[PDB]
């Protein structure tokens, strides 16, 4: 087989330059799960260019000086999460990739995850003015509480250790960024700013697969490894989740103090830390009462919570 | 008696949720070249990819002798797919004129198999 005498050429870059190199094979594929995947993330392809945002101005504008400057400064924190999972973290997992076409997914990933961050500079180009938006860009630098997330899985995704690096890949479109989701849901269930939701339930789709990818791409790795090696990467994902469990609810409470929606966007953001958890094979420890919100806002995420006859 | 009939993909969400479960549990198997035949009433447990219904799970039911004995379908997804989350419960409810029992999410939570459990008792009863 030419496929055992042969390297993929990012293993020939990084790990291995004594084998020849494969090109890529999408007619003998060894994990269809790839195909799945990929055929759904490219056929999900789109652009928020193309979602009209200016039916949101009525909705907007009614809103006082308060809401719109937390509404700019929220987006412009998950503007932050998205080009960090965009120029590193979605890249970093192509050369730590099981099979060839794992390699062509995290291309696609990144490149998404960069039409999300993209997709809040136009619903502030349509909502918002030049000082709210660098206002926003102030806040974000020198918020601390905001700051420190990003700062705390950076280096797993630089260091050298893959599966490490694969749960933080796995984190961030996980868990990370519900906190701020809170927020379009919470004001769409009130009939204010529908079409920017409509831009939200978009980068939804593809985070949901981002996190299943990476959590399913990690247990294939994680079986492989001794009893002992499991045990001691399921207490180093604990260890974490309880690290960013906590920094995020220190950034909550000060980002919407005032606006009393910290304990509901907590809450939504342990619902989601729960599904981080089984998307990597682990079980949800979170109760009933602090995985609760309010019908009305998960109505916005989700309103439903061949053939030879 | 209690037994249940469920698909699950390379992934395995629906497999282990379904272990967690009290009931007898029978695969419909990933190869499409391959085919069950079920001999006694079952609740049908199946994830949704959308084309939500698993062609496994069609061409399963597609066989008249297997799908006279579903006595309902339990169906999971992700509630991030918005208007399409679990919606193979729905689809195979109206195909079977049978009734959806329930709806879960991956490999499920500690109040899912509780709950499940339950149905799967309260169904076999009624
Ligand atoms: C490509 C893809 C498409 C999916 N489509 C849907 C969908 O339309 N609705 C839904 O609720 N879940 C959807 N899911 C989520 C799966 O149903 C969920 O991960 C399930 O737990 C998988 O079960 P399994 O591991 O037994 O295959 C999708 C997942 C993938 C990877």
């Amino acid at each position: 087989n030419y496929y055992d005498r042969s390297v993929s050429p990012v293993e020939y870059a990084y790990f291995d330059q004594s084998q020849n190199m494969r090109a890529i094979n999408w007619n003998k594929i060894v994990d269809e799960k790839d195909l799945e995947v990929w055929n759904r993330v490219t056929q999900n392809f789109w652009l928020p260019e193309n979602i009209p945002v200016s039916n949101d101005l009525p909705s907007w504008n009614e809103l006082d000086d308060d809401w719109q400057q937390l509404i700019t400064r929220t987006f412009t924190g998950l503007t932050l999460l998205d080009t960090v999972q965009s120029s590193i973290g979605d890249v970093a997992q192509i050369k730590n990739s099981l099979t060839e076409q794992e390699q062509v997914i995290y291309a696609n990933f990144a490149f998404m995850v960069g039409v999300h961050a993209r997709s809040y500079g136009t619903i502030f180009s349509t909502l918002c003015t030049s000082e709210q938006i660098e206002e926003a860009h102030e806040w974000v630098v020198d918020n601390e509480a905001l700051q420190a997330r990003p700062k705390a899985l950076i280096p797993f995704y630089t260091a050298d250790d893959p599966l490490k690096s694969k749960i933080a890949a796995a984190l961030m479109p996980g868990f990370l960024l519900y906190g701020g989701f809170y927020l379009p849901f919470y004001l769409s269930a009130r009939g204010k700013l529908p079409n920017t939701s409509d831009i939200i339930r978009l980068i939804l789709r593809d985070k949901v697969i981002h996190n299943f990818y990476s959590g399913y791409k990690y247990q294939l790795k994680v079986a492989k490894l001794s009893p002992e090696k499991q045990a001691e990467m399921k207490q180093f994902v604990f260890d974490l989740l309880d690290k960013m469990i906590g920094l995020e609810k220190t950034y909550l409470h000060q980002l919407y103090d005032g606006f009393g929606l910290a304990d509901e966007a907590i809450r939504f953001s342990l619902y989601n830390a729960g599904k981080f958890l089984q998307n990597l094979g682990y079980e949800s420890p979170f109760t009933k009462e602090e995985t609760r919100i309010a019908p009305e806002v998960f109505a916005q995420l989700s309103a439903r919570a061949d053939w030879d006859f | 008696k209690e037994l249940i009939v469920y698909f699950s993909t390379q992934s395995n969400n629906t497999h282990r949720f379904v272990q967690k479960l009290d009931a007898e549990s029978i695969r419909i198997p990933i190869d499409e070249e391959e085919r069950i035949k079920v001999d006694e009433d079952y609740v049908l447990i199946v994830p949704t990819y959308s084309g939500a219904v698993p062609k496994q799970v069609i061409h399963f039911l597609n066989d008249p002798d297997n799908r006279k004995h579903c006595l309902g379908v339990i169906s999971s997804g992700n509630t991030n797919f918005g208007d399409s989350f679990a919606i193979a419960g729905p689809v195979i409810s109206y195909k079977l004129k049978v009734p959806l029992l329930y709806q879960f999410e991956l490999i499920g939570t500690k109040e899912d198999v509780e709950e499940v459990n339950r149905i799967i008792s309260e169904t076999f009863n009624a």
